[PDB]
């Protein structure tokens, strides 16, 4: 996996 | 504020493509030639400007089986088909020229770019 | 021997998202208590196991309308189908226990794990 | 985008 997009 | 799981795209499409494989609610049959290939409306018309037009179409949206030009090669068009659900494509010296034909045909630019660049290369 | 376009998983979700705004080839309703959602049935079982369960029964496959169990979350599903679209989860502090408990019903695990991190990181 | 994958 999860991340800031 | 949203968070995005990397690789959530890559996996829809690798199990649409298990989809296909055990032909689960597959809804058209796309004839070319001798050849027939089960696939997804829906994926076909996300990747292609020709499909996309045929689906949206008030009568064509219904019919359960699109026959192609006859000058489209199947070869060229399992290529593309597998590409659609899979993001690779198998091009080869042997297949360049019917790819490219077939990927103008179907309306996928970036194939067809590619096609154009490897074959400027070879000149 | 591929060659492999980088961007070709997410530019497919993105068109299927845009399919379903338009309401384009949308073949099922799902229905969370007052709410209706309308979907593609591929790409719901292409992300959820319990939609992949429930699309390759040989009755419940040819249903138009799918009610869910009454206790699920009408936002809660929304932002998993926006997710199931997108990659992108809207989650938040008002949103994250309805949203951990309709994946964990709809078996969409990556979800469940993220929630219980950002749970575990408040206490 | 094109990569060798
Ligand atoms: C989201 C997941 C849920 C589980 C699942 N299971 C299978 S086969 C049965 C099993 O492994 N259980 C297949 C297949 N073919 C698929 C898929 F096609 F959609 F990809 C999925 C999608
Ligand atoms: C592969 C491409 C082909 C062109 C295309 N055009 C539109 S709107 C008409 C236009 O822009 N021409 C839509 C929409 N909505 C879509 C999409 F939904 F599938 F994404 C596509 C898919």
């Amino acid at each position: 996996a999860w991340v800031i997009p | 504020s949203c968070i995005q799981f990397t690789r959530h795209a890559s996996d829809v499409l690798l199990n649409l493509n298990r989809l296909r494989s055990r032909d689960i609610l597959t809804d058209v049959v796309i004839v070319v030639s001798r050849e027939q290939f089960r696939a997804h409306k829906t994926v076909l018309m996300a990747c292609s400007g020709l499909f996309y037009s045929i689906f949206t179409d008030q009568l064509k949206c219904n019919l359960s089986v699109i026959n192609l030009d006859p000058e489209i090669n199947p070869e060229g068009f399992c290529i593309l088909l597998d590409f659609m659900y899979t993001s690779r494509l198998n091009l080869r010296e042997g297949n360049i020229m019917a790819v490219m034909a077939t990927a103008m045909y179907l309306q996928m630019e970036h194939v067809v770019d590619t096609c154009r660049k490897f074959i400027k290369a070879s000149e």
